[PDB]
């Protein structure tokens, strides 16, 4: 029933970990892609320093 | 039922052996007779026997 | 495309293949799984007991 | 405890992360029963009434 706030503040925890979990690799592509669009130099990031 | 797993660097089962599938059963059975039986004569029942219930 | 399938136990899974002898009329199948473990830095555990 | 039914169907070529799902099955069936139909036959605003 969990009475004190602190009890009821782990339970929030669990379910935004739950929530996470799953939803974690497509708004990973969103971001990418808007990054990629959008920021000025976006376009060559994961290899910004090679030679 | 049980189960025991194998152990391999590489994933090897073909030298070894697998689990067995040993089934067992729980058996229940039937007791005695728990009987209770009184008796009284008719005499006896006419004369003295009151409040029998 | 041997019959295959994952199983799942508290978020872990589990990958199962069928398989069979033809010439013995024999039914096999095998659960797999692969771990793998790494220590970051030693000082952050260790055992603890009741002193005296 | 929680049980699911057994497709074997996906994970064809496809990775998993998402462990927390029970699949439950809703089950229809059609059938031939006997019923007694009741006839209320009040001359009152119209009569025939099944």
């Amino acid at each position: 029933m969990a009475e004190t706030l602190e009890k009821k503040h782990e339970r929030i925890m669990l379910r935004f970990d739950r929530a996470y979990s799953p939803q974690k690799e497509v708004r990973e592509k969103c971001i990418e892609a808007t990054r990629f669009a959008r920021v000025p130099g976006g376009q060559w990031e994961g290899a910004t320093a090679a030679g | 039922h049980q189960f025991s797993s194998l152990r391999t660097p590489t994933g090897d089962i073909s030298g070894q052996n697998k689990n067995n599938l040993i089934s067992g059963k729980a058996t229940g059975r039937v007791g005695n007779y728990i009987t209770v039986a009184v008796e009284y004569q008719q005499l006896e029942e006419a004369i003295k026997l009151n409040q029998l219930e | 495309s041997i019959d295959s399938a994952v199983a799942t136990y508290e978020g872990f899974s589990i990958r199962v293949h069928k398989y069979a002898d033809g010439d013995a009329n024999v039914q096999k199948m095998r659960f797999d799984l692969l771990p793998a473990y790494v220590c970051f830095n030693p000082h952050m555990g260790g055992q603890f007991f009741g002193n005296p | 405890p929680t049980s699911l039914d057994v497709t074997s169907m996906t994970s064809w070529e496809y990775n998993w992360f998402g462990a927390d799902v029970i699949y439950i099955a809703k089950y229809y069936e059609v059938r031939k029963e006997s019923v007694d139909v009741i006839s209320y036959r009040h001359p009152i605003t119209g009569e025939i009434a099944t």
